[PDB]
Order: structure tokens, then C-alpha cells, then sequence
């Protein structure tokens, strides 16, 4: 911490896949008349 | 019971009555309720000296000038001594033993 | 054209893959936490810690140099354990230019700090010269 | 009829000098031969712990192929 | 993000296409022995190591595969995953050889015999060496046994349950014992001590559960079992 | 629901941190409610409509989805 | 450790303990293979946990209190007799058989170099024992003969000298302090008998 | 190297000592013979040598005043 | 060897002897040229086989015989008095002029720290030579 640092964890790649994935993803953003990456890539049913 | 003489630090270890309860290195002020009456309680850096545990936070042992004090035997209350407790802790068991 | 759409890198065009994730050479790190049961630290990258894994300190860490190590012929182990200090900057290589496999070589000081522990008043010269 | 029964039996070893602290043997060590006449492979079941001041340990071994060459 | 669908199963879940000659405009294809291994492994994040710790990997092949491409391995890192000989054996090694590693050549006695403790084994090598010689005034003074009997090596009574039966009316003959406690363990501990060597059979945990239901049922349990136990 | 002692570590540096554990055992995970329970919440509310009352209080102390007892 | 030459040509260095079935890192001389280097030598984590005294798991270096532990120059010789330094005034050394020499300053650790009636034994230093708790056998356990024997050549007077003087212990127990001048054949002596 | 006087850390005196003693040597007899050098904080020196097992002792001492 | 700074804020460390004409093995950071680092100080073989008094070519290092001339920390200071230990009782510490401290267990080793007449010549003890 204080350090730029991030540590993901998770039992499976469902799990961590998750965390990455929602971790940057919602703060990429553009200038989409309509939303982001999060509302076209779905990114669900991982296992 | 027998045990076997002097009784130096060693037989804590080697001859098997005990099991240890706590282990040195670590000091917890808050769980030293826990503990129970006739507890070994160690004492010193190298092991020096030693002590039994009795209830409302107190301790049975032997305290004085090093050159052999005249000073008899008598219990302290452990919050000054409690610096110097090296947090280990043993106890004692005769049914399984031989 | 539309295949060379793919993962590259540099002004001059390479083809970038399984190689590119392979460190070349050794870097540098500080000791943050050490286990002393041990004696295996976990060195911090500037935005990152390597060793460190679930396992406190046995089954997973960086292991340090020895000044000598072994056993004797009736079996006893004999060998030395030297100073470990916290914040001091390590020497890393890792084995086979694979990241998550560290090893500290050696320790190095600061400047200042190497300044601080000698009494040569000599700024320079020939080790050879009598005085 | 019932089928065949698998080997097993006891293997033996020798350390160069007792151990000094607890040790682990993972499950499933496969124990095998180098002569060319019984080249049949071994296995544990169940996990096994060698304590330490112990210069010898044995260990129950199950023969995997079903057969008399075990 | 799936488990790749070669497993048997997965395959079977993937969605099934039809196609037919009808639209097929031009094909290229064919076998090929481009790729080849005989040895497979998954090795575990490359921190651990052989030399250094704890199993590093665990191979599999086919002995029929491998005479064709003969060892071709293919690696993947995973991110995720008895006074007599006692004193025998001590001049045996000699007092020069065994001053030199006493605790390690304590633990041969100890690990060929069962009967001594670490402890028990450890000082009679250090009264052995520094002594010159062990007599039976020291064995006994280490640990209580019968110096002055031979018979045991040869043979050792059976034990049949009448005389276990006999030998807990010996050690328990009067109804306070299982009243007082402090005297109960001084004489279990002698049950034990004799019942666990002197016989052909000895077991603490077993002799000890059936003490215990013994003790429980003021030496007359319900049923023989306790006895054939 | 774990069990106790089930949380071991805090996956993350730990610098200062020697190890965590947990004494007592969770409780409060429980599935969807079934239709039963939802109609005996339901006749309560529906006696609970009025106030000053020791049936009305019931409800008004069970209205928060935490409460059990 | 170090090597090289002074002015006057003669060759100085250091020869460090080496051993065989040791782990030891490598590095080849631009990165060819057949160009073997050592670089140093790392033990198992067994080994190491059977060669360090510090009983606690973790812990800031910079605390007052994991000072007094961390903080130990621990060291064994290929003779099972050891050295140890600490951060705290507490040092101990050991030689053949029991006997050591050791050294502080707190009245707590008193104890640790004391001689009150017998002395201090060596089964009471919490040094002297392995991590997993077995004691540091000496490899030889008879005891061992000391002696400081002094003398030189010449001094800025320029007259030869010829002053020898001894400090020499016996393994019997027995102390001699003596001065010797060997040209003029004379000598005194203090000596102590081990009756 | 910056003209700062190296202080020592700990600036209560020590007390030394070396202690002498063994198992046995080649004659065959146990070893018994105890002698120590020990020096106190208070600047006393103590010469002894000891038998133990005969209960014989003889000292040199030097008190700090 | 080690370095670092105490809770009070003193710095402590170590500054091992450097010398000229030495080889050294450096390693570059991140394979940079214009990055070196000294990763340790090996000497020549012609140096090495000076500084040891091990006459032994060969041999296991676990033989009981090995052993009393194999395990020996050899170590010469810059000043050319040196210091010597073994795995056997044997241990030998020089000093300015031909002073020297001495130390043993085995009779057979006992002429190296005798005391008997005018005591053992330096040019007695073997490790007293290259």
C-alpha cells in the first residue's frame, strides 16, 4: 500500500479473471453517445 | 511423581513431560487470561528463570539480588515482571507418560 | 496491411511473444519483511513483491547467500547464518530469465552509507604504493 | 470366478544419517526396479511422515499391474 | 474463459454444425507430424524448486510411444498449482568413534531398539564415554528394568486372557484405588510397564483403553469383552 | 456457513500480520425464503397494523432483514 | 572473501569452507554453456531452520524488541563449536568439549556469563542448542591446551630481541604465565597446578 | 567517515570469563578439572582452578578496590 | 557481508578488503551495457593453490580422513599473519612477529601448542606455510 501495488486473488480463473477484468474495465472510458466496454462485453459464464 | 535432578533447563525438552502451550518469540497481554493455575512460566532471555502461574494475574517465584540474596521466597504481581516473560509456556502430563 | 495486426513492439518491428516475457539480466530490490524462522526474505519491485506467496515462510520464499554450508561425515549440519537487514538493496538473478523464480546474490550499500562506514582518507591511487 | 489379486508388500530404507527434523513423503512415490527381468512399477495409497533421530522407515507398497510379476 | 474441450464430456457439450459437400468450394487437409512428444508434464509456478524443497514434477509416457520419438518432453509452467547388547553395541563403535557424534549415534540405539527414549539412550552414552564403562548399577539407575533375566529373548509368556485377568487382581486389590486417583496411576503404570514388555504382545493405547473401562466399571465390567478386548 | 477456524489468511502482504482466525461459526447465510416463512411474515404484518401493541412491536423490530430472533 | 598481492609481492587472500553436496548458484560467462562460474552458495530450508535461534515467526527489524533477536551474527564453524554475536552486548564463543568464553553487560543475562560456585553451564545458554531443539554437541569433547606465545626480532632500539613470554593452559587444568629471555638464560615463571 | 564519533550501543560494562573443561582424554580417566578467568563489571579478577568431583578449589582473586 | 541501520538509527555494516589486479565476475542490470555490478572476487588458480595447505588431490568429502584436512577454514588477512580452524581441535591464530595462539585436544597434536622448555617454533605448525 502507499505503492501503485495491486495483488488479485482467487481460487479458480473464473474468480481471478473476474477480478482483473473489473478491476480496470468500468473506468476505460469513451465518449459513447449511449455506456462502456462493460455494457457491450458480457465477460460472464467463466470457468 | 520422581522427574529427574537437577532438573537444568534441558528436561523441559528432552524428557517429555510437557507439551508446549505457547511458543517464545511472541507476547500477548490479552490472552494471558487464558491461562491456568500451576502453568510454567519461563522467564529471562537465555532462559534464566522460571516460575509457576497462579490466578488474578500473579506469579510464584524467587526474585532477588544475584550473589545469593537472603531474600526469601514471595509472589509478585506479573505486570512489572511482564516485560521479561519471552511468552513460553508449558504444562505438565503423568497419564500417558510410561 | 490487415494481418500485421498483431502484438508488437518498438520503432523497428518485432514480433512480440513468450520471449518477451522472459527477463534478461539481473535487477535490484529491497528487503521489506524477512522471516526469521527461516531466514528467507520478500523483496519489494518498486510497484511490486516478489517470494510472498500463501505459504508463511517455509515452503515458498527467496532464498540468500551463505558463506558456507554442509554436513559432516557423522551427519551433523554445520554452516553460517549471516546478518539479514531490512531496507537494504539486494542483487537479483533469477533462474533461467524466468520471472517468479528470484534468488539474492549479494547485498549492496548506499553510497552514503559505504561513505559513512570507512576511515580512508585517500581519495584515490595506486594500491601497489608503499604508503 | 473372481479376478485377480494386485502384489504388495513391504520396502525398506536406509538414510545416510538420522533425520533432524520431520519429513514428508508425498502420496503416490512410485517405487520401481532397474533389472530388466521385473521393469513392474510400485505405488503408495495412504500418506506416511518420517520423524526425525529415525535412520529407517517402511512403507506398505501396492503393485499396480495385475499379475504374478509383481 | 472455458477448460479447453478436449475432455471427454466437454467435448460432447460443445454445439454440433452440419455441413455437406454441397457447399464446399476448395480443402487442404491431411495429417501431419509436426507436433510430436512422448513425455507430458505440468510443472508447478517456477519458484519451487528441485534442490530446494518439496516434489518438483511427475512425467507420464507411453513405453510403446517413446520407442519411435525416444524421451521428447513437453513442459508447461502452471501459475495456479537387553543390558548385554546394549553395551555390546557401544563397544562395538568404541568410545573413539562414538565421542565423536553422541546425539546421532544415540538415535542408532534408539531407532534399533523402541524401548529407549531419546533421553534415556542419551545419558548412557554420555556416563558410557566419559566413565569408560557401564555396569548394571548405571542401566538400572537410567530406567527400571530387570537386568538379572534372559529368559525374554528366547521366550516370553503368552498371556492368555485368564492371565490378565490374574494380573489386574494383583494390581488392584483394594476398592480405593479407583477412589484415590494418585495411587490409580502408580499402579496403572506398573500394569503397563510389565504387561507391555514381559509378554509375547504389548500395546499402550489398546492396554490403556481397556484400563479405562476397567476403571470405569469398578473392575467387574457387564461382559467378558472387556477382557478379550 | 463455514465451519470455525476456516478463515486462515487475508491474501494480501500479511506484512504485520501473523495469521486470522475466527472463534465462533457463520450463522447468518441462508438461502431464499420459502413460501411458509413468507406467509408468517405476512400475518404478522397483517396483525401488526396496529400500534401499541406487543404483536405490532414484533414486527416493527423484525421489519430490519438481518433479525432472526 | 578477498585476494590479492601487497607492494612487497607476496600473495594474501582467504580459502572459505567449501562442501560437498551443497546447492550452489551459477552463471555462465555470456550466457554460453561450457562457461561454469559460481556465484554463491544456498542452503535448504531445513538447513537453515536447523541453524538460527530466532524463535519469532515475523516481524518489523526496526522494532526495539525483534532487534534484540533478529539482530544475531550467528555462526558455526565446520567444528560444531560455534561463534554468536548480537546486537545486544551478549557474545559467546565456544571451543573443544564445554568450554567457551562469553560476555555482557545487562543483569539480566547475568546468568549467561556468570561464575558464581561452578559457573554458568553450557547446556544453560539458549544459544548452544539446534532450532528444533537439540543441543549443538561439541565434534570433540576432549578438553583443549590454550597458549599465547609472544616474540619478534628487532625494535627501533636496534638491539635483537629476545623476550619470550607464554600464557599457556594446560588440558589438566593447570596455568602458566611466564617470561623467558633465551640468550641470557633466564627465566620466571607463575605456575598453577590443577590440584 | 564524517567525523562522528563511533558510539557503542551498549555502555554498561561486561564481564568476561573463559571457561575450561572436557569428557576425557587419552589416559582413559574422566575429566574433572574446572578453571575460569572470569573478570565482573566491577573491574574484580578471578584466576581459579577446580575439581569438581574431589571438591578442591584454588583461587586468585582481585577485588575492585 | 551485510548492512543496514539499528531502530535508534545508527548505520552498522561491513567493508570487506578490496584489491587491485583482482578478477571479478560483474553482472549488468536488465543485460544493460552501461550498468555493472561486482557480483564476487575469484582469484587464479596459480593464487588459489598458494593460499591452501591441503595436500590431498581428491577425494569424498563425507571420509572420516578427508575430513581433518578438507575442513579447514584457511583465511590470510592483508596483514600476513593469518588465521586458522578445522573440523578437528586443531585451531591457530598468528599475530605481529612471530607471536602466535594456539590451540588442541589430541596427544598426537600436542607439540603444536606445547609449552614444554622454550614452547613450539612457529616453523613447526604446517599451516605456517603456503
Amino acid at each position: 500500500d502507499g505503492d501503485n501495488e495491486v495483488k488479485f486473488t482467487g481460487s479458480s480463473a473464473h474468480e481471478v479473471m473476474t477480478g482483473i477484468i473489473r478491476r480496470f474495465i468500468p473506468y476505460m472510458k469513451y465518449n459513447y453517445t449511449e455506456n462502456t466496454i462493460d455494457n457491450y462485453l458480457d465477460y460472464d459464464d467463466l470457468s | 511423581e520422581e522427574l529427574a535432578y537437577p532438573m537444568n533447563i534441558n528436561y523441559f525438552f528432552t524428557e517429555g513431560r510437557f507439551f508446549t502451550i505457547f511458543g517464545k518469540g511472541h507476547k500477548y497481554k490479552v490472552d494471558v487470561s487464558k491461562f491456568i493455575v500451576g502453568d510454567i512460566l519461563f522467564f529471562g532471555r537465555s532462559d534464566t528463570n522460571i516460575g509457576i502461574y497462579v490466578g488474578d494475574g500473579e506469579f510464584i517465584s524467587m526474585m532477588g539480588k544475584f550473589p545469593k540474596d537472603e531474600t526469601p521466597i514471595g509472589k509478585y504481581k506479573l505486570d512489572d515482571y511482564w516485560n521479561e516473560f519471552n511468552g513460553r509456556v508449558m504444562r505438565f502430563d503423568e497419564e500417558v507418560y510410561i | 496491411m490487415v494481418v500485421r495486426f498483431q502484438s508488437s513492439m518498438g520503432r523497428s518491428l518485432k514480433r512480440v511473444d513468450s520471449d518477451d516475457l522472459n527477463v534478461k539480466g539481473l535487477v535490484l530490490a529491497t528487503v521489506s519483511k524477512i522471516n526469521y524462522k527461516y531466514q528467507s526474505v520478500e523483496v519489494k519491485v518498486n510497484n511490486l513483491t516478489l517470494g510472498s506467496r500463501i505459504g508463511d515462510d517455509g515452503s515458498l520464499a527467496v532464498p540468500y547467500p551463505k558463506s558456507f554450508i554442509g554436513r559432516t561425515p557423522e551427519g551433523s549440519v554445520f554452516g553460517t547464518k549471516p546478518l539479514i537487514t531490512e531496507g537494504s538493496v539486494v542483487l537479483i538473478g533469477f533462474l533461467n530469465d524466468d520471472i517468479n523464480s528470484p534468488i539474492i546474490l549479494s547485498v549492496y550499500g548506499d553510497n552514503e552509507q559505504n561513505k559513512m562506514i570507512n576511515t580512508n582518507p585517500l581519495d584515490g591511487g595506486k594500491f601497489d604504493t608503499e604508503s | 470366478k473372481r479376478q485377480s489379486k494386485r502384489a504388495y508388500g513391504d520396502v525398506t530404507i536406509q538414510f545416510y544419517q538420522p533425520l533432524d527434523m520431520r519429513m514428508y513423503i508425498p502420496a503416490g512415490t512410485t517405487f520401481t526396479s532397474t533389472r530388466q527381468e521385473y521393469p513392474q512399477q510400485f505405488e503408495t495409497l495412504v500418506d506416511y511422515y518420517a520423524e526425525p533421530d529415525s535412520t529407517e522407515i517402511v512403507v506398505e507398497v501396492y503393485c499396480k499391474e495385475t499379475g504374478v510379476a509383481g | 474463459l472455458r477448460k479447453t474441450p478436449f475432455n471427454p464430456t466437454e467435448w460432447r457439450a460443445l454445439d454440433m454444425i452440419k455441413v455437406p459437400t454441397e457447399d464446399f468450394i476448395e480443402e487442404d487437409v491431411g495429417k501431419s507430424d509436426v507436433e510430436t512428444y512422448s513425455i507430458f508434464t505440468a510443472t508447478p509456478a517456477g519458484m519451487l524448486k528441485e534442490l530446494n524443497g518439496d516434489v518438483f514434477s511427475k512425467p507420464q509416457f507411453h513405453p510403446e510411444l517413446t520407442d519411435r520419438y525416444g524421451y521428447t518432453k513437453f513442459e508447461v509452467e502452471n501459475i495456479y498449482l537387553t543390558y548385554s547388547k546394549i553395551m555390546k553395541d557401544l563397544s562395538n563403535y568404541g568410545r573413539d568413534n562414538i565421542s565423536k557424534g553422541i546425539d546421532k549415534y544415540t538415535s542408532k540405539l534408539s531407532s534399533k531398539y523402541k524401548n529407549l527414549k531419546k533421553a534415556q539412550a542419551k545419558k548412557i552414552i554420555e556416563k558410557f564415554v566419559k566413565e569408560g564403562k557401564v555396569t548394571e548399577k548405571e542401566y538400572e539407575k537410567i530406567t527400571g528394568n530387570k537386568v538379572d533375566d534372559e529368559l525374554t529373548s528366547d521366550n516370553r509368556p503368552k498371556l492368555t486372557k485368564d492371565k490378565l485377568k490374574s494380573i489386574l487382581k494383583e494390581k488392584f486389590k483394594t476398592q480405593d484405588d479407583f477412589n484415590n486417583s494418585k495411587k490409580k496411576k502408580k499402579a496403572k503404570t506398573d500394569a503397563l510397564k510389565e504387561l507391555t514388555t514381559k509378554y509375547r504382545f504389548g500395546n499402550k493405547t489398546h492396554a490403556t483403553t481397556l484400563l479405562d473401562e476397567y476403571i470405569k466399571y469398578k473392575g467387574e465390567p457387564p461382559n467378558d469383552e472387556a477382557f478379550d478386548k | 456457513n463455514v465451519p470455525e477456524g476456516t478463515i486462515n489468511t487475508i491474501a494480501s502482504g500479511s506484512s504485520l500480520i501473523r495469521s486470522v482466525n475466527n472463534e465462533y461459526s457463520f450463522n447468518t447465510g441462508t438461502k431464499e425464503e420459502s413460501q411458509e416463512d413468507f406467509k408468517r411474515r405476512f400475518h404478522s404484518f397483517v396483525e401488526s397494523r396496529g400500534r401499541a401493541t406487543n404483536k405490532s412491536v414484533r414486527y416493527g423490530a423484525l421489519q430490519i432483514p438481518d433479525v432472526e430472533g | 572473501s578477498f585476494i590479492g598481492r601487497t607492494p612487497e609481492g607476496s600473495v594474501f587472500g582467504t580459502k572459505p569452507l567449501i562442501t560437498e553436496g551443497s546447492v550452489v548458484l551459477i552463471g555462465f560467462l555470456n550466457d554460453d554453456i561450457n562457461s561454469p562460474i559460481i556465484l554463491s552458495v544456498y542452503g535448504d530450508n531445513e538447513q537453515n531452520k536447523m541453524i538460527n535461534t530466532n524463535p519469532l515467526d515475523g516481524g518489523k527489524f526496526d522494532t526495539e524488541s525483534v532487534y534484540k533477536y533478529s539482530s544475531s551474527l550467528y555462526e558455526i564453524l565446520p567444528s560444531l563449536n560455534y561463534k554468536y554475536d548480537d546486537g545486544e552486548g551478549t557474545s559467546i564463543r565456544t571451543y573443544n568439549g564445554k568450554s567457551f568464553f562469553s560476555m555482557t553487560s545487562g543483569e539480566e543475562e547475568k546468568p549467561q556469563a556468570t561464575d558464581f560456585y561452578t559457573g554458568t553451564e553450557y547446556q544453560d545458554l539458549f544459544t548452544s542448542y539446534y532450532g528444533n531443539k537439540t543441543l549443538i554437541e561439541p565434534r570433540i569433547q576432549k578438553a583443549p591446551n590454550m597458549l599465547f606465545k609472544h616474540q619478534g626480532v628487532f625494535y627501533d632500539d636496534g638491539t635483537p630481541d629476545n623476550h619470550i613470554t607464554t600464557l599457556f593452559i594446560s588440558e589438566r587444568g593447570d596455568i602458566r604465565a611466564s617470561v623467558l629471555n633465551t640468550e641470557t638464560q633466564k627465566r620466571t615463571t607463575q605456575e598453577m597446578s590443577s590440584d
